[PDB]
């Protein structure tokens, strides 16, 4: 019961750090997609 | 009236007329060509110059070459003499069987039926395909769309539908090959001769063929759908009998428009598409319809670029349909065929007041269990099955059996499956999923449910899997 | 003459460039020699960019273009009720001419700050989840938003159908005339839609304005404004109107087509810089007027289609920001059995309680709090066999109230019927009932109370709340009914 | 499971379902 | 890699975080 | 001089002048139209032609229509007479009360104060609100990001701020509605009348209202923040005041700038924003500062697109913010009002050097004990039990009755002086009131009332 | 271009000029490079086995004569090696005297480096396979038009066998590099770019080429041309724009992955994602 | 040694052409002397970047990611000169910068096919302390062939890569739950892979200030033998840190002896 309490505490912490890491990757990708689409539109118009 | 070519850039040809300027949509005839070359007027650029789209290759064209205005849009042969024959974009026979023995013609550009001409009748059209019939059934005279990325099963499904619905149809069918493989055109042509739906010696042919495949320049591919559907419109309006119209692949109409868009002087819209994507599609789709005059059951294969269903081409197509069958590579990859996404396929007639409460309840029950499993998969992939409650692991095992019982061997897919094709009555489809949901086969192995027809085959397969 | 007439220089993709017309006004409607109309959107030094209302096959270089003194207006009044018209108010139902006595400009400014008063009268949808948790008041703009096939139109149709009880009544404050604007849909879909309204006896108080997929872009662009002006007739004459814009995503696509082809500068997703302005001009015209200006109202329910749940795309962002609240629909809720597929946690009404009756206000608050507490714990509803009773109760009350927010289509509910079901879950009478049976329980329960306990339902309506007497009677009916149903 | 190196460290009877599934 | 893929993973690891915390408790 | 319209494309209008051209930013008046149509010069195109952005709709305009150069940028009424009134971006009254009769007018484009005019003095603007003053104090001349949607008591906080700053310091407020929903513009106006911060019968109004409504062209919504700024600048630079400026919404200021840039044919930058995103923001924000004459302090409601704090719009805005006020639904549902999250709200002037050593310690002590209480929520000893009851009493003493919510509730609203706030939370941390009950600390003003609430209810 | 059996055993450039130092190429026949694919009628269903000698391919995703089968995957996943083993496999049939079972091979190198093409040729010579193989090479320092052209020229050499009752196999290594060369030309002709800066008709570039691989009916000689085009993916994304463009042309694909490769799954074929 | 320089203080025309200057010097030694030449270039990406800067000034319609439409042909015309011929040998080593760590960027992505051997470095690996920061699953060579290096070399290499790939595709589960949740089988592969990862690190003579260790050069036969022994499980008992920053396998043994 102590070991499970321990391991799950650490797992929940690892999950937290992964959520942050993934959310950052998500948002960089989110911004990059918008920027890339716009650059293709601008290039076609010019 | 006579013009001269002033510019040639790929499929786009500019023509100057000193006098009578041809209106937009008119068909122009290039002189001094071995085979007929039609240009369609797309724009008036000013300075007595029109911009046109070629219906065949532009190699060999010269600035100064004479061009005649036909005084009308592209006109093609219609009527019963198109049955059993193969035609191209401009109405020419491509089956080496001599002239289309007709003298009734129709312009490939036409106004869509008005709001007053609409029919609200919608009754189920049973396919014998479990996943379609159970979850998102087709309607007679309705608009059916088959979405899919490259190589997920759009064509196999359309061919199975032609096999299951068209071979026993009481009227005429039109198949339009739009921007696809010529090999598939040859396959289908010889198959219909072997089945007798096309007869080369008598007048008993049931199907009219129109083709402009991916070997053709974009003008051809942009217009072959209009040619194909013009043939269909005649059979609907001048007859009044029921028509089946199959199109593979309607994406290719939009793709062809995008291929020439920059050369027509357009600023691009999102994802490199023409700004006119949606109105272009609207003027074409709104003709593909049942009216108070006659019924068209239309089945259109719809390509999904880069598997992205939000791509402007498929995304704009959804609103034109009454029933949607969405195929998924994620599912095909598992050996589940047909690769129908049960959580992304819909139908107007999936309504308890139309299909009955039994049908509707089982369909929604199947969708619920599958959505519950989908939401669990990722959690159990990391934390493990043993962490699930008994209620959760029961929904897991049943869901996996349901996923498998949605797979089915197609007669047209025997060369791919190694299994004899099967057609399952709607009654048996409902019963089968009902029993799985009710836990009546909890004791049977998962694989017993994979790649079978009726539920009795799953029981028999389970017995065979023992020894 | 080049002052009041012009000649087409070039024509293509619905855009005619015209020489002359030196006296044309910005946004003026001009006429081609073919009879087709156009709108003068671009006034440039050497040409007029004219957007064409039809097929350009009838327009050629050198064609004469005329100012006709044309005013961009539509028929307006009670004669449109029961009729299906195009973007310009022409009948398309085949029932002859609209007997319109009055007309109104499609392009008008919204009422300012002063002529308005706070939204305070309920606009009842008859949908439990909406009337209780996302309440709409008369004069409000409430967005219906979600992916394809999430149930968006259904919310609008059920709301229209719901008004029949008021419109058949004698109360000269409760009525509500409806306007359904179809933009970019297919004709057969609209035909199915009107059939539904006709069978429900809803067309008699409904105007359908329709600019379908094969209609030229400028017509689709105008249709919402045309419908708005029709609703503004009721608003400005002391009456209450409801307008649905189904959908504004398609309107934006039509406007983008025109802007790009007019060579206006593209932005995010190729939309022009005035695309926000397009929708804000439209939606600000929905208003609640003060008693000084007649006390009338126009309520708007715009529809936005998202792509793969992206509520942060350009057009969704615009219309979310413009409106007073949003009803968010989701695919995974739809297939889970949550129908209507409303995300209760994300959906909002900034008008809130001000738009609810006392009967709803006495139960909606408790329900909102218990579902919020449930949402904090819901992730491990299936992963907590040994967690304590307190959080077990939150989960137990949780997916019971959630089941009570589920609702069938085409039978919107009277407010007293809504609160009688919401009260039963809130005061704890279904906590021992198997989750999966609740939807079928309510159907049976509601049929039973409507048929046999109309006296009870009247008491919740006449008295505007659930009294101790009503509470006791509802306890007897629910508890004894529950035991019979679970067998 | 989900208790780290409890089962693995201790791993014909065995008390615990992890004992027999591992051995 | 792609937004849809990350979206599913994010919903997954968010659920795990909550479950792991409750399991700790 | 008089020019002529040569082009009209949406809200963009080109004008040709025969003689000297109007400089960029000059207001031009279109002749022969029912209401007033102002065009702001944006570019000199060459060949005697300027490109302008319209401040109202451009329908009905004809090529050749006469246009008058005013000789200056948009000029608006400034003075005491703006208080209680609603004006638009070009300074016209929109409250139907007649002309705004000021003895001065001022250009809305004005350079930010010069380097030599800068004050190095860091001073707390006392709001009299316990949550704000103690934990996330406002700085004179600073910018505060106001977070939270609706239903979290935003407007009541705003109205109480206006009430308190005028009452405690004697400084007035300016509210700029940038992309104001017309319905909500009406609601706010009548709520302000009810609270007493606007008085229609005398000259005691505490706020001047400037509205740029959503249905107005990009040019109008882009410039309305500047109009509000100009009204505020009068009270600072002419009357030596510490002025409050509310900007609701700062994202809609950015959005309108993006739309204007798009309309002028400027190539979009990252994520579709204007290439001038940072300078558009900077030329506006830098006018909000402490000078030798006084200060303009600004509370700016922040919308975060896609909930992405790294999005160019919020990222660029964050560079100018000195503090945050986070209004929370969780804090609201607990019955604590104002619904300010006491841990999420931060301030750059929370420093033992800027604010007192006594201020910093107590606030750090309140932060620690609220975080430690959340740590002990998961799970107590005598020391842990002592820290729990202390923190729960701190949670309640952070709540406050507002003067603005007096007619609605009946409960007497309170303005709490700074030192009264510090010593209040100081006496709770020391356990001096752990002898007394808990709920006596809920919804009171100065600590003397919490003692009396325990003396009366014992 | 020069066309016929005289090209067998020879390495040529994009115009059929001998680049192998063995002497001028002397064919009795020539053929145009831009000819359109045979239509419906001249064709008959693919029914003859085109044996690769690779168990995974021949059993799971079988290739017939006249078929187009894409080879697709990231850098260094084993794509060329599939094509090479296939060419070497034909020696068993080509040494015999039955002309209807023989398969003449064409390897088109587009955008590769010359030393790589040379090592390729050394391999085919050591296996005694060059004797029935034409190598068509437009390399990295050849001008963009030559790289754009090379696949069509190789295709014309293969259509010689196809139209004369013989069977040819053609490999396009690779079409990703051809698309890049075509993109350059198009951008510099000032034709406005589309998705990923590729020209609006980048699909048509590959679809017209690959349609020319076909199986002929007996009336037209019964001959065939089989195509194995090669596409390079980035980060293993089979679902990308240009990949799905080419997947949407061919009669199937062999999908190779680095993960499988290093796990010891060589050939690194993903079964579920590959089709015939 | 002959030196040619055009560094990041130079305008783009100079940076675009200076690689050609270097090549020309090497070409002479290869051809007019028929001698073994070594050519070192730091950094060849800068050639393509400089090209992007000029292309923007030439008014070309831009290609993907804002690059010159001529990226690949420009690179080909330059790279095809960097080569051994029958006339003489050039062993060329080119440092290749990777914009924003993105290997799919058109510059590095187009460079791969110009190479016979690739050493791909990883920031993630560097941050773990493994130097040189080589990605062992993304670095390749044409001579990695049993008929060239012999079956023993080939087998140990592929064996090392298999265990590393098996460790890699467990990263998802390990990042969440740690190593203690894995089966005994998978734990064994993780322990050996981690030792192999460390034994792949090496102190460089050039990086002594940063590592703090004397540089090491290891004979090929000793490299093969060391990783062979690890794969065989001969050092399963030894602590992971013993394998970090050593030369031959004997140093890992000696290091473990000092620890315990």
């Amino acid at each position: 019961q102590s070991a499970r309490m321990t391991a799950m505490d650490n797992a929940s912490k690892n999950a937290s750090e992964m959520i942050d890491k993934l959310t950052l990757t998500f948002n960089r990708t989110r911004q990059a997609v918008i920027t890339k689409e716009l650059i293709e539109i601008i290039s076609g118009a010019a | 009236t006579t013009g001269r070519i002033v510019a040639v850039i790929g499929a786009v040809v500019d023509v100057q007329f000193d006098e009578g300027l041809p209106p937009i949509l008119n068909a122009l005839e290039v002189q001094g060509r071995e085979t007929r070359l039609v240009l369609e007027v797309a724009q008036h650029l000013g300075e007595s110059t029109v911009r046109t789209i070629a219906m065949d290759g532009t190699e060999g064209l010269v600035r100064g070459q004479k061009v005649l205005d036909s005084g009308a849009p592209i006109r093609i042969p219609v009527g019963p003499e198109t049955l059993g024959r193969i035609m191209n974009v401009i109405g020419e026979p491509i089956d080496e069987r001599g002239p289309i023995k007709t003298k009734q013609f129709a312009a490939i550009h036409a106004e869509a039926p008005e709001f007053v001409e609409m029919s609200v009748e919608q009754e189920i059209l049973v396919t014998g395909i479990k996943v379609v019939d159970l979850l998102a059934p087709y309607a007679k005279g309705g608009k059916i769309g088959l979405f899919g990325g490259a190589g997920v099963g759009k064509t196999v499904l359309i061919m199975e539908l032609i096999n299951n619905v068209a071979k026993a149809h009481g009227g005429y069918s039109v198949f339009a090959g739009v921007g696809e493989r010529t090999r598939e055109g040859n396959d289908l042509y010889h198959e219909m001769i072997e089945s007798g739906v096309i007869n080369l010696k008598d007048a008993t042919s049931k199907v009219a063929l129109v083709y402009g495949q991916m070997n053709e320049p974009p003008g051809a591919r942009a217009r072959v759908a209009l040619t194909g559907l013009t043939v269909a419109e005649y059979f609907r309006d001048q007859e009044g009998q029921d028509v089946l119209l199959f199109i593979d692949n309607i994406f290719r109409f939009t793709q062809a428009g995008s291929e020439v868009s920059a050369l027509l002087g357009r600023i691009p819209s999102a994802v490199g598409y023409q700004p006119t994507l949606a109105t272009d599609m609207g003027t074409m789709q709104e003709r593909i319809t049942t009216t108070k005059k006659g019924s068209i059951t239309s089945v259109q294969a719809i390509y999904v670029p880069a598997d992205d269903l939000t791509d402007p081409a498929p995304a704009t197509t959804f609103a034109h349909l009454d029933a949607t069958t969405v195929l998924s590579r994620a599912i095909a990859e598992l050996g589940i065929y047909p690769a129908v996404d049960p959580l992304d396929s819909t139908s107007r007639i999936m309504d308890p007041n139309i299909v009955g409460s039994e049908h509707y309840d089982v369909a929604r029950g199947v969708q619920k269990i599958l959505q519950d499993y989908k939401s669990l998969q990722d959690i159990i992939a990391i934390l493990g099955m043993d962490e699930l409650s008994e209620e959760d692991k029961l929904t897991v095992s049943r869901a996996r059996k349901i996923q498998r019982f949605l797979s089915q061997p197609f007669q047209v897919a025997e060369v791919f499956t190694g299994h004899l094709g099967k057609l399952v009555p709607l009654k048996e489809t409902i019963k089968g999923f009902q029993q799985i949901l009710a836990g009546e086969y909890d004791h049977l192995p998962e694989q017993a449910f994979y790649m079978v027809g009726p539920i009795e085959e799953a029981v028999a397969k389970a017995d065979k899997l023992a020894e | 003459d080049l002052e009041e007439t012009g000649r087409v220089l070039s024509i293509g993709d619905g855009i005619a460039r015209v020489h002359g017309l030196r006296n044309v006004q910005a946004e003026e409607m001009v006429e081609f020699s073919s009879g087709l109309k156009g709108m003068s959107l671009n006034l440039e030094p050497d040409n007029v960019g004219v957007v064409v209302f039809g097929n350009d096959k009838l327009i050629k270089e050198g064609d004469i273009v005329k100012r006709t003194g044309a005013i961009v207006d539509v028929p307006v009044g009670e004669e449109l009720l029961g009729r299906v018209v195009d973007a310009l108010g022409n009948a398309i139902d085949g029932k002859g001419p609209i007997g319109s006595k009055a007309r109104r400009r499609v392009g008008l400014k919204a009422p300012g700050i002063i002529p308005r008063i706070s939204v305070r009268e309920p606009m009842q949808t008859g949908i439990k989840a909406v009337d209780s948790l996302v309440p709409i008041g008369r004069g409000q703009r409430e967005l219906i938003i979600g992916d394809r096939q999430t149930g968006k139109t259904s919310i609008a149709i059920d709301t229209i159908i719901n008004q029949k009880r008021f419109n058949d009544g004698t109360d000269e404050k409760k009525k509500l005339y409806c306007i359904y604007v179809a933009i970019g849909q297919k004709r057969s879909t609209v035909a199915q839609l009107v059939k539904r309204l006709t069978d429900a006896d809803a067309m008699k108080y409904t105007i359908v304005v329709s600019a379908t997929a094969s209609d030229a872009a400028p017509l689709q662009y105008l249709a919402p404004y045309s419908g708005c002006s029709m609703g503004e007739y009721f608003r400005d004459n002391g009456k209450h109107a409801l307008i649905i814009y189904d959908d504004l995503s398609k309107q934006a696509v039509a406007y983008r087509q025109m802007s790009l082809l007019l060579r206006r500068p593209p932005g995010r997703e190729a939309y022009p810089g005035d695309v926000f302005y397009l929708h804000s001009r439209l939606l600000e015209r929905a208003a609640k007027m003060n008693d000084a200006f007649g006390g009338g109202s126009l309520t708007a329910l715009p529809v936005i289609e998202t792509q793969a749940g992206d509520v942060s795309a350009y057009i969704p962002t615009n219309v979310i920001s413009i409106t007073d609240g949003q009803i968010f629909l989701e695919t995974e809720l739809f297939y889970k059995g949550i129908r209507p597929a409303i995300n209760v946690g994300l959906s909002v009404s900034r008008v809130g309680s001000a738009a609810q009756t006392r009967a709803m206000k006495q139960v909606a608050g408790t329900m909102k709090l218990e579902l919020a507490q449930y949402r904090e714990v819901a992730a491990f509803a299936q992963f907590g066999s040994d967690l304590d009773a307190a959080t077990q109760q939150l989960l137990s009350r949780g997916v019971r109230l959630t089941e009570l927010l589920k609702q069938g289509q085409y039978s919107p509910m009277a407010i007293e019927e809504q609160v009688a079901v919401i009260y039963a879950g809130v005061r704890g009478y279904l906590d021992k009932l198997e989750p999966s049976k609740i939807t079928k329980f309510e159907n049976a329960f509601l049929s039973h109370v409507i048929s046999q306990h109309q006296a009870l339902l009247s008491k919740i309506r006449t008295d505007g709340k659930i009294s101790e007497e009503s509470d006791a009677k509802l306890k007897e009916i629910v508890t004894n009914f529950l035991a019979g149903f679970e067998a | 499971g989900l208790c780290g190196a409890i089962h693995s460290s201790v791993a014909i009877i065995g008390v615990g379902d992890k004992i027999r599934s591992i051995l | 890699a792609t937004l849809k893929d990350i979206t599913r993973r994010l919903k997954s690891i968010k659920n795990i975080q909550k479950i792991t915390k409750s399991m700790k408790m």
